[PDB]
């Protein structure tokens, strides 16, 4: 039902056949030719690779409030795709002071493995 | 095998395509009124 | 009627003026800029790049 | 195969809550128009100088591009003329 | 079965200026076409 | 613009109805009397097979149309760029959240166990 690159429902859709994964023509060629590779599994793929595998029409409503919906949904997606963004740049920079931490952590061990082996020594005599 | 729906969430795009039917119409009327 | 009338309907007047300090309103219409705005500066990027071959040819 | 899943259960949850912080944003403002007064700046000027090269460029080559077009608009008005 | 048009420097306005236009244009011939 | 058999600028174009390519007329003709067909795909064509609304030229409604479509299906795979790169860094950090989740336990641990170390010599 779901192209797996946009989120469109597909008017053309083609399957890869190295990942079983039904794209958009529109959308795996355009990926083919930036790079070529499948863009789920990262295999070698060719647009000659492709085989070319519901419809059912929108009826809206009972036209210039069809121009602001358009205005409107554009509007939206803008900042749809906006959001999920800075989001992405927001888990990836907290991400990265976890890794200070648990880098740091691991050098106060070392220290403190040390005061446990002191520790042993001054029993023992 | 098995549904497809992974990295890409389950509007916008139809209404480009209503705006196509819509145009495809006023084309056909404009000929139409042009030969008479 | 739009004909008839010699009246075209109202398109969005609205992100070109904008203001700073708004609200949750604004924050949005504020956001749509930048994305948009970015949007602009990477469509004058593959335009200058062919630049006049792309206009010569047709 | 349970620690697998006791991580991917923690995954889910602190996605839910990335989305829900998101989600209620939709001080801080003031950031994000000043942020976008520097992108404005940045951008728009790359735009005027994008724009006044291709202008310079292109004004001449859209005078050549629209100069022809009215003579389709005349050579399509004798067309019908001579048909009649 | 059997072209290139160089998008404008100040290419916003699609949404609002241009797409306006067309529907104008389309309005006010059409109209004064059903006239003649 | 170009004649596909020659490959000059064609100065009277005529369009085959077999493969649809525009010939020069002078040139495809000749190649209709060598032998009736097409030129490209091998097909029979013969010399009459060969052949009010007024126009303005391809500029920036069903140009315009074309056009939203590459903006959004450029913004599409926009999208992918962040969703791809999202489920690495989320996989990166539940890795991380539970390697710090088990370490932690064991600095809680060493912390104890130093300590108790410490407790337990400086009393003998």
């Amino acid at each position: 039902m779901l192209c797996a690159i946009s989120g469109k429902v597909p008017r053309r859709p083609v399957l890869s056949p190295k990942s079983r994964t039904i794209f958009e023509k529109s959308l795996l060629e355009q990926y083919v030719k930036d790079t070529g590779n499948d863009p789920i599994t990262n295999e070698p793929l060719s647009i000659e690779e492709i085989v070319e595998i519901a419809q059912q029409a929108s009826l809206t409503e009972s036209i210039p409030n069809l121009l602001t919906s358009l205005q409107n949904e554009w509007d939206a997606i803008m900042l749809e795709n906006f959001k999920l963004r800075s989001t992405l740049d927001s888990l990836t920079k907290k991400l990265s002071t976890v890794m200070y931490e648990r880098d740091a952590a691991k050098l106060v061990a070392a220290q403190l493995l040390m005061e446990k082996n002191e520790d042993s020594k001054d029993l023992p005599k | 095998e098995i549904v497809p729906s992974a990295q890409q969430a389950s509007s916008i795009p139809n209404l480009l395509t209503s705006l196509q039917n819509e145009w495809d119409a006023i084309m056909l009327e404009n000929f139409k009124l042009r030969s008479t | 009627a739009l004909y008839t009338e010699y009246l075209k309907q109202r398109n969005n007047k609205k992100r070109r003026t904008p203001d700073f300090n708004d609200d949750d309103d604004t924050l949005f219409l504020e956001e749509y800029r930048r994305k948009y705005p970015r949007i602009d500066t990477s469509r004058y990027i593959p335009n200058e790049s062919s630049e006049v071959s792309l206009l010569g040819i047709v | 195969x349970x620690x697998x899943x006791x991580x991917x259960x923690x995954x889910x949850x602190x996605x839910x809550x990335x989305x829900x912080x998101x989600x209620x944003x939709x001080e801080s403002r003031m950031q994000h128009i000043t942020q976008g007064r520097t992108s404005m700046k940045i951008q728009f000027k790359t735009a005027m100088p994008p724009t006044e090269v291709l202008l310079e460029s292109i004004q001449s080559k859209v005078e050549s591009i629209e100069q022809l077009q009215r003579k389709l608009q005349h050579v399509q008005p004798l067309e019908q003329q001579n048909n009649e």
